[PDB]
């Protein structure tokens, strides 16, 4: 089976890593960081890796239930939650993944809606409130299968009924929020286990790739974004393929159906990601009705034109 | 925003060999590749091999059937095994997970009879 | 010539087009009275989308804009552009900016706004889709906060749906009744046309979500003819339909074993020969396997 | 919760022809079809013909090559020409959008 992408232009296009769309494609080849995200990760041969599950509903999202609320002198109230796999059925802890599939996979303060739906009733009470969840905080334990979350609502949240977070944004990037989206969770509070690969460019002269959203606030100042190494899309579409990969690495073009043109050429590699030749950084400006068509099979060693 | 350090060069008759070393302050099996390069005097930096996780590799076509470049079962280690080397394999050779990484020292490579 | 196909998902790799949720259950309910014309989730078997219908998971019942305004009841005036960004031209042939809500109800979730190192804020929001000021059509809708003070005027705005307000009587949800897009008393243009069971002793069959509340009692759901997926897969191959209708099994995957038959019709939506309501007790890791075009008149085995 | 009529029922002799005729208080164009069943006596409702939006037709093995289905959008009409008409055609015949839809009263049609 011939390797293919999916034909839908940047405005068809999801993040995989936070439920956005797609805003800019990216570059930023100053960037020391290691890039080892978990979501939005897929071989092109349509084998899931990290925390990547098919769901866009499922990327930085929890399911389970409320234990108890927790004391914390900080202004806000905290709760303990059992969290399970995004299905309902019990996360097991010695599963060889990192945490439950969906589980976000950047240090930062996630805001969002926590709802529930009781399960005694003949019509079951709901009740809804923003939550913030700090991934960094020794509290976020999802391979542990107990996370914490904060609200400013200080009592209407009901112990031991079925639980969703709904993610919406970032509650801060202030310096004491620790937004950084290339450090990962301690999963376990212990060492991570089970990582997708960390990621670079191999050949000289190339950066990585990145398909950029911007993430919403829920107050202050910032331009926060979160960059993905493919669209939720390509993950979606490499996983119903399963297309042989032939070689490390394939030649894509991007294209201007319009002209028929080629915008500029990437390296797609087999563990799934893009690379460039550009020695410049940040949003790359294209014509918005392009797309990523793949050309052919080359190799680590094979030399892309500058953009 | 890994440390890299290289090791094992020297000064090798032509036709000789060497075995080069690096280290890396996490684990390589963490990278999703491993590579040697090598610049020469007023040169650019070069890729030479490549390796993947599985142990996949590749290599520039005037090193290739001269050089393998391998990991240690033992220790957070990848090497470069040069064999035939030539005049021209002079260089500064550096390991590295990704050119985004800053480099390590290098280690100095002489291939000559002098 | 392009060979007709479903994706390989089972429920549980499914969404739902019509609300940002994720597949429960399947759902029969013969008695249903009232017309089925949901506009979201709508696309052709050969690819077509109609309706309101978008690609973007995050586009379905999201809107973007700018509030204009603030206008007994706090309101807010917002007009919306097209998903894209680019401003919504009302003499296009749809029904509204696509991923539009199709149905009436008090809609919970979020507006964020980023000014034009810039300022930002995040409130709860409802907007209610029956209201005369949602003119989605015209270009302009109004949401409500709890905040009276912290929107600002001409700045950029995105609306995150997580659920409903209520559904009590007075909150006015019909997953079935469509908005009035171009506000009180005007009439719905370009619409995808309804849908019903044509062959006797079939009913529709539609994939289920359980939708959020944010207070008051009620388990709501809504119910979309086919999976945000399918309408993605659908719109990529652009397969030729062969005739009016295909044959699809739901198998189990690890087995191959057939669970039970289903119509797929040209129009986009399932149709199955069952006589009872309600939710289908059939294992979540089934997929629909496209077995072969036939027609109308195809008897399927009762399930 | 849409109100339909059909007529143009009566006895005819075998090889006979009739029209039956259906009008429909919504607009039939926002239907995905129309369709024709008939129901003899004891027995449960069948489908006939169908015709879809665009005008796609699609009929009953037994009806097939003797019967039309075919709808007037502007004047919200939809039709079933019989010909040949056999005494097995006998029943009482409907129209309407799907098997959801309350049925009218129908028209008898009799071959003897
Ligand atoms: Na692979």
């Amino acid at each position: 089976k011939p390797f293919t992408l999916p034909i839908l232009t940047l405005g068809e296009l999801t993040n995989s890593r936070f439920p956005l769309p797609i805003d800019v494609l990216y570059t930023n080849p100053n960037e020391s960081a290691i890039v080892q995200c978990q979501n939005g990760r897929c071989t092109l041969d349509g084998e899931l890796q990290g925390t990547t599950q098919l769901l866009p509903t499922g990327i930085c999202a929890f399911r389970g239930k409320v234990t108890q609320q927790v004391q914390d002198e900080h202004r806000g109230t905290h709760w303990n939650m059992t969290v399970t796999n995004l299905n309902g059925t019990p996360f097991d802890p010695t599963e060889d993944v990192p945490a439950p599939l969906g589980t976000p996979d950047f240090s930062g303060q996630i805001y969002g809606v926590i709802s529930q739906r009781n399960t005694n009733t003949n019509l079951p009470a709901n009740r809804a409130h923003e939550a913030v969840i700090a991934t960094y905080s020794p509290k976020f334990t999802p391979k542990l299968g107990n996370i914490q979350f904060s609200t400013w609502e200080t009592q209407d949240v009901s112990s031991g009924q079925p639980t969703k977070f709904t993610p919406v944004g970032l509650a801060s990037v202030d310096a004491n929020s620790h937004f950084d989206q290339w450090t990962l969770p301690s999963y376990s509070g212990t060492l991570n286990m089970n990582l997708a690969p960390s990621v670079a460019p191999v050949f000289p002269g190339e950066c990585l790739l990145f398909f950029r959203s911007f993430i919403p606030l829920k107050g202050g100042y910032g331009n926060p974004a979160i960059d993905c190494l493919m669209p939720q899309e390509w993950v979606q579409h490499l996983y119903q393929e399963s297309a042989p990969s032939l070689s490390d690495v394939a030649l894509v073009r991007y294209v201007n159906p319009e002209t028929g043109r080629t915008l500029f050429e990437a390296k797609l590699h087999r563990n799934g990601f893009l690379t460039v030749a550009r020695n410049s950084a940040g949003p790359v400006v294209a014509p918005t009705n392009g797309y990523f068509r793949f050309d052919s099979w080359v190799n680590q060693f094979y030399t892309l034109a500058p953009m | 925003d890994v440390q890299l350090v290289e090791s094992g060069g020297g000064l090798v008759q032509p036709g000789g060999s060497l075995r080069l070393s690096c280290a890396a302050s996490e684990s390589i099996l963490s990278f999703n590749h491993m590579a040697w390069y090598r610049q020469g005097p007023g040169e650019q930096r070069e890729l030479v091999a490549v390796i993947t996780r599985e142990g996949s590799t590749d290599y520039a076509d005037s090193v290739k059937g001269r050089f393998t470049i391998s990991r240690d079962n033992a220790k957070n280690m990848v090497y470069l095994l040069m064999s035939n080397l030539r005049p021209e394999d002079t260089a500064v050779y550096y390991c590295n997970r990704g050119i985004s990484n800053p480099w390590g020292q290098g280690t100095q490579v002489t291939v000559s009879s002098h």
